[PDB]
């Protein structure tokens, strides 16, 4: 068996997992990318990609036990369900959480805007280049990445115009011009820098807690600070096991997940190599939300929102990336940056009109929201009386007119017989409304 | 001495795109105002987009605002009429414009050579 | 949106031998993809839908005869009829369909032949239209030709010719004289005088 | 057979609105485009409006933009043009035109057209035709006093075609049009219809 | 002293159409040989040496520097600046070639071509709205009798002293 999994997850535990029950792991770099081009006989990955496999259809509908499914969490195989049919077995619940240093500070900011202050007393830092942390500044203030309206999900309406992703886009790169914050920095620099105390605060999933521990730094998690007095909304990621369609051992690899991985004993050994955080199996869960940092990622998971599973997820993903770098960097501005992520995200633009409507972004932002309504439209319009009867010595036939009252019609009808050379005994028939004259 | 010569277009199919560029020659493309019309086999000339050097930094008809954009570069003295969405209705000649005026109050109206578009609508399997 | 102008206006030929109608397009309506030029040529029979014949200018639709052929390029068409035959006698549109669609102003084609001696014939109004209170009375030509016709009345005429049919390639005529009753009744003899190329009726 | 028919035209006034339906039969209507093309003899041939098959795509015509509206019924195989705000200018023959299937890779343009139907816009107001008949050989009838002027003559419903000679209806200095229709002979009914009007006169010629 | 310095040799001079207004030794610019045209109405340039006092500053081109006086006509003098009939003060004017002029034109400098009304003295009108030849509305847009009310100056280097860049203060006392 082959496994991909991301650099950060545990790997070497995974790896006694398989030897348990032969087993291999990798950990190749890109791969939520390298999975779509190259097709391993399982990938570990969030729950948001796993929609886009599906609808490829490089992952097998798994065939599930009604019994197993008690077993989990059922937010968890909602989560990891795709038009009504189960595509990927659940594993872990993570999401974001923010670790700060004791020794730094005692309590940690309840706000984003106490953030700069404490920051320009020590004179926070996280990864940058990956827009899941950065999102849930974003959404703090209403902006999201799709309209979810009675549990379905408009992919016509994308919510990161709005003007509280402008606000959250702005205070971030006001951080950033404000020497609070490198824009270059990323995932392992910012670890890097907090084993070593250098930073007082960061934003990060459960995964990294282990590395901490070896840093035997004292490190406290709690719920990610308010922006503008609204929390901040992270992206709940479910971390599950998704099979391969063309897996030669599809059956091998589903036995194994469903024995061996998903137990008391597999789960426990994943866990200590690395903190999966909230678990999907019921009882590891329980007896593991006693400590602490599990009620904190759970509070940050309510308090978010879960990934869509829709397959127009990876390329917003890839769009509010670039938005983030677009902002990050200086090279342009924030509004500038949300109508490009919102240009990308539309789908069935070509990818000429696409670049034309990216330009016409870049030369003239003055009327960007009457470029954005113009191709959101060329986006939806690509989307895959009273009757007479004579009877005469000479003429025979009918004729209607429009009259109000049977005298005028009478009347008319027997100035057009004489002016027709007509001239006899005339009856009316109000049932039919029938003036016939004949000779 | 004053110059103005079009280049760009040609055939697009609708919902294409296209960049019509105007070169100048005599003047910096930085002035009072620069402006893109566009003329219909049949029928008058009439007003599409223009960019100014005060107030507001462009303007644009009512039929073709959102769809097409103007901007200016003034490292190679241009001007740039980007045109999204294209629709049937867009075929025309187009001209770049300048208002200048000589000595006397008699505006010489400097035109272009003007570039052809051509918006077809074919349907393909 | 392009225009198309068509010349000439109208033209007249006999049958056997070869007409030529051109057609100036605005701009060149060669699509780049397919190398291939979009304009048709329509041929409209009086009182008829017009009827495709000619398409990309240069291929001949099913069933058109062998004698229409399309050609030209740039900005300027032609269409050609080696052999006209009397029941070509139709109006024929050129009808670009690259950018929207337009057609041309019409070509109307008459067929030549020789002088027709009119049929001259005298219809004195009906009784029926004298207790109306107006009379009308008619002089009728069949089977005419040329067009040119001069007709007198002999005691607000109104002169009607209809299109040249394309079986025979003849005219018919009407003139019609409208008085009052009272006009009509002061006056005995009603006649026309007919003058052509190829008569005068009366009654009292 | 690709058949196309037009109904609904007739006469009315400026200003007001208008509906013409085209019936299709013998060919698929959801799989065409459908073009809506009017003819006047002062305007020639101009297209006016296209809708896509799937409804998705239409165009209108310069002239005739903002006020005219093109739809259809794709399981009714109907094709249904709305005009509003009718000027006098609007006075011509509509035809229903089949776009075939992607003239951009076989080219092949509007082929089948309907038999059309008169459009007229007037403030005067409808008036039944009198018929008169002509005594003779040649005889005919004559019709008077008609608004608008479609008619349609024929004679012994059809039953003779050789020798009928019907003129093209002129303008009387009265407001109305009349015309008259003949035939040459060696009995004698000629049928005359108008109809917005509704009128059907069947008239007998004797001497 | 008074800050001359800030006035007559700064690098900026705005538009006339949005001339800069500025609030605050005479005889060294009546002398200073450096000075074209140096016309005072209502005093005497030598008597200078007032409890209000003004600069004014703009550019304009040669043959309309004489449309800076008290009751003339023309379109700097209506659309752009007017001074009033009983005006007390005066005019400067010096070329500016060496300066304003760059090779392939400087076409910076503007000037207001239309308004409904002329201006009363004294005041600086810097709206940019689509003037209405006609009387269909513009709407802010282009089109026939819809024109928009600035133009501006062509100040090639090889232009003659009446289309020169002239550089315009005005003191107002
Ligand atoms: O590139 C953005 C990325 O965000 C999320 O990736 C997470 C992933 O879910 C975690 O398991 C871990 O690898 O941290 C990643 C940080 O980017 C989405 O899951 C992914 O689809 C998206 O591309």
């Amino acid at each position: 068996l082959v496994i991909w999994i991301n650099g950060d997850k545990g790997y070497n535990g995974l790896a006694e997992v398989g030897k348990k029950f032969k087993v291999t792991v990798e950990h190749p770099d890109k791969l939520e990318e390298k999975f779509p081009q190259v097709a391993p006989d399982i990938i570990f990955w969030a729950h948001d990609r796993f929609g886009g496999y599906a609808q490829s259809g490089l992952l097998a509908e798994i065939t599930p036990d009604k019994a197993f499914q008690d077993k989990l969490y059922p937010f968890t195989w909602d989560a990891v369900r795709y038009n009504g049919k189960l595509i990927a077995y659940p594993i872990a619940v993570e999401a974001l959480s923010l670790i700060y240093n004791k020794d730094l500070l005692p309590n940690p900011p309840k706000t984003w805007e106490e953030i700069p202050a404490l920051d320009k007393e020590l004179k926070l830092m996280f990864n940058l280049q990956e827009p899941y942390f950065t999102w849930p500044l974003i959404a703090a203030d209403g902006g999201y990445a799709f309209k979810y309206e009675n549990g379905k999900y408009d992919i016509k309406d994308v919510g990161v115009d709005n003007a509280g992703a402008k606000a959250g886009l702005t205070f971030l790169v006001d951080l950033i011009k404000n020497k609070h914050m490198n824009a270059d920095t990323d995932y392992s620099i910012a670890e890097a820098a907090f084993n070593k105390g250098e930073t007082a605060m960061t934003i990060n999933g459960p995964w990294a807690w282990s590395n901490i521990d070896t840093s035997k730094v004292n490190y406290g998690v709690t719920v990610l600070p308010t922006f503008k007095g609204q929390p901040s909304k992270p992206f709940v990621g479910v971390l599950s096991a998704g099979i391969n369609a063309a897996s030669p051992n599809k059956e091998l690899a589903k036995e194994f997940l469903e024995n061996y991985l998903l137990t008391d004993e597999g789960l426990e050994a994943v866990n200590k190599d690395k903190p999966l955080g909230a678990v999907a199996l019921k009882s590891y869960e329980e007896e593991l939300a006693k400590d602490p940092r599990i009620a904190a990622t759970m509070e940050n998971a309510q308090k978010g929102e879960i990934m869509p599973n829709i397959p127009q997820m990876s390329a917003f993903w890839y769009a509010v990336r670039t938005a983030v770098i677009n902002a990050a960097s200086g090279r342009q501005t924030v509004d500038q940056a949300l109508a490009f992520a919102q240009i990308l995200i539309m789908p069935n633009l070509t990818e000429e009109q696409r670049n034309g409507f990216i330009q016409s972004l870049k030369d003239d932002p003055s009327v960007s929201k009457e470029i954005l309504a113009e191709a959101k439209k060329l986006n939806e319009h690509q989307a895959p009386t009273y009757k007479l009867v004579i009877n005469g010595k000479t003429l025979k036939g009918e004729t209607t007119t429009k009259a109000v009252d049977a005298e005028t019609a009478e009347k008319a009808f027997k100035q057009y017989a004489n002016d027709n050379g007509v001239d006899g005994v005339w009856t009316y028939d109000d049932a039919t409304k029938t003036f016939t004259v004949t000779e | 001495q004053v110059q103005l010569v079009e280049s760009g277009g040609g055939l697009v199919q609708a919902g294409g795109s296209l960049r019509l560029s105007c070169a100048a020659s005599g003047f910096p493309v930085y002035r009072d105002r620069m402006a893109w019309y566009r003329q219909a086999p049949g029928k008058e000339r009439e007003w599409v987009a223009a960019i100014y050097s005060a107030g507001q930094q462009t303007r644009y008809a009512d039929s073709v605002k959102g769809r097409f954009t103007i901007s200016r570069d003034n490292a190679k003295n241009t001007v740039y009429l980007q045109m999204n969405s294209l629709k049937p209705e867009d075929t025309a000649v187009y001209y770049c414009n300048v208002k200048d005026v000589g000595h006397h109050y008699e505006y010489y109206d400097y035109w272009g050579q003007g570039t052809q578009v051509t918006v077809s609508s074919l349907e393909h399997h | 949106n392009i225009m198309l102008t068509q010349s000439p206006s109208s033209l007249a030929v006999s049958a056997g031998e070869r007409v030529t109608m051109s057609c100036k397009s605005t701009q060149s309506i060669l699509y780049n993809s397919n190398q291939k030029t979009y304009l048709a040529w329509y041929q409209q029979k009086p009182g008829q839908s017009p009827k495709l014949l000619i398409y990309w200018a240069s291929t001949r639709a099913s069933g058109v005869p062998d004698r229409f052929t399309g050609s030209g390029s740039g900005t300027d068409f032609t269409l050609t009829i080696n052999s006209v035959q009397p029941e070509d006698l139709a109006v024929y549109y050129c009808h670009q369909y690259l950018s929207a669609w337009t057609f041309g102003g019409g070509t109307k084609l008459e067929i030549k032949r020789t002088v027709a001696a009119p049929s001259v014939f005298i219809f004195p109004p009906s009784d029926e239209q004298l207790k109306s209170g107006t009379a009308s009375v008619v002089c009728l030509l069949n089977n005419f030709y040329p067009r040119e016709a001069k007709v007198q009345w002999k005691v607000n005429s109104q002169e009607s010719v209809t299109e040249q049919d394309s079986k025979d390639s003849t005219y018919s005529l009407s003139s019609t004289l409208t008085l009052s009753k009272a006009d009509y009744e002061k006056h005995k003899v009603y006649a026309c005088e007919v003058t052509h190329q190829g008569v005068t009726k009366s009654f009292n | 057979d690709v058949q196309l028919v037009e109904s609904g035209g007739g006469l009315v006034q400026p200003g007001k609105s208008l509906r013409l339906s085209c019936a299709a039969s013998g060919f698929t209507f959801s799989n065409f485009g459908m073009h809506w093309v009017r003819q006047a003899p002062e305007m020639g041939l101009e297209w006016v409006a296209y809708i896509s098959s799937g409804s998705t795509t239409k165009y209108y015509g310069d002239t005739v933009k903002g006020r005219f509206t093109i739809s259809r019924d794709n399981p009714k195989n109907t094709l249904y043009l709305q005009m509003n705000s009718l000027r006098s200018e609007d006075t011509a023959m509509y035809y229903c035109a089949r776009r075939p299937l992607y003239d951009g890779d076989y080219g092949y343009p509007m082929d089948y057209w309907g038999q059309g139907t008169s459009v007229t816009v007037s403030s005067a107001s409808t008036k039944g035709p009198s018929v008169f008949p002509l005594a003779p050989a040649a005889l005919g009838c004559l019709v008077k006093d008609y608004f608008p002027e479609p008619v349609t003559v024929s004679w012994n419903s059809g039953a003779l075609t050789s020798g009928v000679h019907t003129f093209p209806a002129v303008l009387q200095s009265s407001g109305l049009y009349s015309l008259s229709s003949v035939v040459t002979v060696p009995t004698y009914i000629c049928n005359v219809n108008h109809k917005p009007s509704n009128t059907k006169v069947d008239k007998k010629v004797e001497p | 002293l008074c800050p001359f310095g800030e006035v007559f040799n700064a690098t900026r001079f705005a538009s006339v159409y949005a001339w800069n207004r500025k609030r605050i030794d005479y005889s060294v610019l009546y002398n200073s040989a450096s000075f074209s045209t140096f016309k005072c109405y209502g005093v005497s340039p030598t008597k200078l040496n007032f409890t209000n006092v003004y600069a004014d500053s703009f550019v304009i081109r040669g043959d309309e520097v004489r449309q800076i006086a008290p009751g003339q006509t023309g379109k700097i003098a209506d659309y752009n600046y007017k001074l009033p009939d009983d005006f007390t003060g005066c005019v400067i004017a010096w070329n500016s070639n060496n300066l304003d002029s760059k090779v392939g034109g400087n076409y910076n400098y503007l000037y207001r071509l239309f308004r409904k009304s002329n201006l009363k003295p004294f005041e600086r009108d810097i709206s940019t709205e689509i003037y209405q030849a006609g009387s269909t509305p513009c709407n802010g847009v282009e089109g026939f009798n819809c024109y928009f009310p600035l133009q501006s100056y062509g100040f090639q280097p090889t232009n003659g002293v009446g289309y020169q860049p002239y550089r315009v203060v005005v003191l107002s006392f």
